């Protein structure tokens, strides 16, 4: 009676009550938690198996950039940027590495060119004095791990002690058999034995802003599982 | 609950780690190692006959250096001493096609032979820039040795020295 | 070649380099670390055994209280107070539950009476307008645990999963055979396999202020061990 | 019998003392020293009265530490063989001199041949008052009492195991 | 090509090495060592019955301190603890004639006996300045324990702990 | 058919084509190469044996010092000075530890006295305003090693892993049986299996200046060998 299933950063098999989202600590870097997975009312157990099971995670940050009469068109970011699957050609990245949106003009802000490893960007358009823009570059230079909870907060420990980096995460092209991710670890957790992902990085994270254009959800985490019903 | 695991663990190394070390390099100075791997205490590591590398060695201005550039991985005992008996991956630079070679099975460049590294043994990455080229930087660069997430590639195998009875034998091997 | 020894919040067997002290996180309560124990250059190993081994921990917080022309003599504290061994009679507490010190007048500030569980205090003296006073009540309403590190930050886990509270810590009279503390746990750690105590509480902690009167060290942690040389 | 039960303290001849300054743990404040033809012995547990006060008659900082330590000849500290690694800010003098449970026993036993030294090193870390001895005392035993232990002195002349105890 | 070598290797220690340590010293303070040699891990070092020293110990002004000064080499086990049973080279300072004794067989001055140093054991160089003299500095001073370049003088014998089947015996 | 021979910093058995000289890296200290030894056209092999074979190496640096109307007579050097064989009495050093030469007056510059370990010098003469002088003190505070090359640059490794210092080099009196140098090492190299000496030090080195008075060659390296014809 074992059937594979999929999870999400939102609702799904949990109703947005047996799951939470959360930002992270930045000023002191801390291996904080951003997302949990509580077993809901029904299930007997859940199973994760790295080296058999998949994973996806698309993280982005947020900032705020004004404009000027003699606007710059150019920005710098304190969050290292890389491509995802190959070149930095925004047309063919398999999803963009940057998103932008003007606030005054409730409209997108398209990109002209990127200063690649400089971590600076050139835009296509010309913002105005005192005009606000919101950006959503991807998140790199940060670790990730899994762990577990014994119904209170007493951790069993961790799935697999060694971490994994996010620039690497972006680097490996998702959506390709063999080139998929398959971590290491093998676990099981029954009712209220919640799981929590952890992240250690300087920079922030963003799940929602209510002004992000592309589908209400700035980032995501998605995952495969093998459930006993 | 958590599933038990063996001492053997499959990993993939890179720049931003504690025990590894690096440094910038200038042109025409092949003897300067840009990367210095360094055996942790109580942790043997192992590399089989073939394992990937991602020799990402770019310029200050974020550009892969001259194709005439060369890379030489090389084992070293203690004493900061290079060694000819034991050496891996003598190859050029302007060959790898970075963007895909981190991914595809085909580009994927494996080693010449296997390797073992006791609790303190060094490995170095010598970089022969011909001359008069652009210098090297590390922050605009990376490096790797394994493919542990995937299903076709190989990975580095680490073991804790305490969990063995052949540790004396491998120590005699050196 | 096994000999028992004692540790401290300061130096001793570590030279104040293989040990650190630290405050905690307050605004978000986090089970943070305040103190570590790195094995120094020499030893083969260290051993801790709860139910055989002892412990002492005297925590205090800090604040800042001005004065007034029509000074109050009275204070309230957002940190619950209790006695230590028995009554709240400051003469016979086995160490005070409050310390005070005027800054303008570089002198102590003696206590008249305590509003016990109200968490308010009456003083003996009369401060002046704009006059600063520093207090050091004890710390309660907080947990504590132990854990371990594998030379990097990869935690093995924890000594004993369940926590222990600090009001309880104060309550049990230190310095009495049988009534001593003996936690649960049994561990061992060799060179650079550092230990870290952890604390989860709202309130701050204080190790030093350089103006605390009684011996340069506001708080302490002290402990017994069984060392292999 | 040749065995006798005693309790040591400061004002004795063979013992010695000296004042100490802050941040100087290698300066012993007390130096016990084997007399000639008088072996002594300490079982696994015996009291101490580590009174160590300031010039102004005040116990020094609680972060202060005391380390009793055996020493062979040559005025030399020794690691294999050590007793009573402890703090100062712990004893509660006025009661621990009397009660059975505030009392403080050694780590392990001990013997002291005719010429062997013992030292009492005192780690005052810093930012503290200097030590004085005249305003301070010390003990090692309670022979007067019942529950507690005491020091076992013997004259070397009345034995035939003297050579074995000399080994 | 290179020729093979044994595990035993002949060397000569000195100040400017990493695993050795040092510090400045003041007058009338013998218990403050000016040099703290310290066993590296996975190594043993050995000294036979007689091996030279070059005990250069000069002033801040680059002058050898008072001849009444004394040098004591001393073995130490772990615990940072001095040891008496096991001690080398009790000597004055005013006896070396530096400029020749670094070179000449007769002015050369060896140890009293042999020595061994496990992976973690300390050796200390205590310096009894009498009193009221000039302070010691280390940067204006050197030190040695062997003459490996020469042909008549001895040298220090290092071995890696892994290369022995008698390692358990030398550990005991 | 084995005969002993001698090498040089110049020509000799190599015609100044199968040998090179070179300075070193200073700003980043690097264990660089200064001199090589390529096997020439003819030989079957060469052999070096420390503990049997000798060595000589006389290194000096270079600088440039102006003068003044109220000239100083005094200099300081960022290169530690020592004697060679005994005292610092320039008459009887077995070769000087300093050389000087005025440029305007194409003549020597004799020394009056040395501030010994201060690393300062007093001169005998009085330079003039804007007058240039070149000095050539000896080189100390630096390591040395040997190594080998497999006809390309692939190093076999090194002769003897441990280094040797140059202040020590000066200290041991050359030219005295028994007090000679005999390093450790034993090697062999055939045609084009060149050798390279290596040096790690802050300071520079000098082989030639074309204005050094004493014989065209500021420094030297010289060495004994056992050759198969």
């Amino acid at each position: 009676q074992t059937q594979e299933y999929t999870l999400s950063h939102t609702g799904g098999l949990l109703g947005s009550s047996k799951v939470t989202t959360a930002s992270n600590q930045t000023a002191p870097q801390r291996e904080t938690a951003i997302i949990s997975f509580e077993v809901p009312r029904k299930f007997s157990e859940i199973e994760y198996v790295g080296q058999r099971d998949a994973t996806r995670f698309v993280p982005r940050t947020t900032e705020e950039i004004t404009g000027t009469a003699n606007d710059d068109t150019v920005v710098q970011l304190q969050a290292n940027i890389q491509p995802i699957a190959g070149e930095e050609d925004m047309a063919d990245q398999d999803y963009p590495v940057v998103v932008a949106y003007n606030v005054t003009q409730g409209a997108q802000v398209e990109i002209a060119d990127v200063n690649y490893a400089t971590d600076e960007v050139t835009l296509a358009t010309d913002p105005a004095d005192g005009d606000t823009v919101k950006l959503w570059p991807i998140m790199g230079d940060g670790e990730v791990q899994f762990r577990l909870v014994n119904q209170f907060g007493q951790e069993e420990g961790r799935v697999y002690p060694w971490a994994t980096p996010l620039y690497r995460w972006h680097d490996f092209p998702q959506l390709k058999r063999g080139r998929e991710i398959n971590l290491h670890g093998s676990v099981t957790w029954q009712e209220n034995e919640t799981v929590e992902v952890l992240l250690d990085a300087p920079q922030a994270i963003t799940w929602e802003d209510a002004d992000y254009p592309e589908g209400q959800y700035v980032s995501t985490f998605e995952q495969d599982v093998e459930i006993t019903l | 609950n958590i599933g038990n695991l063996s001492a053997e663990k499959q990993i993939s190394l890179y720049d931003g780690q504690p025990f590894i070390s690096e440094q910038d390099v200038a042109a025409g100075d092949p003897n300067t190692p840009a990367l210095t791997i360094e055996g942790p205490d109580g942790y043997v590591i192992a590399v089989d006959a073939g394992t990937p590398i991602a020799p990402e060695f770019r310029d200050s201005n974020g550009e892969k250096l001259d194709p005439s550039t060369r890379v030489i991985v090389q084992k070293c005992d203690r004493q900061g001493n290079p060694l000819g008996d034991g050496i891996i991956f003598n190859d050029t630079l302007g060959r790898f096609n970075y963007n895909k070679m981190r991914t595809d099975p085909d580009y994927m460049r494996k080693t010449a032979k296997s390797l073992m590294v006791d609790e303190r043994e060094i490995v170095k990455v010598f970089v022969d820039v011909p001359d008069g080229a652009n210098g090297y930087d590390a922050e605009r660069s990376r490096f790797t040795l394994g493919d542990d997430t995937s299903d076709f590639g190989k990975a580095v195998e680490i073991v804790d020295h305490d969990d063995l009875t052949e540790g004396e034998t491998q120590a005699v091997k050196s």
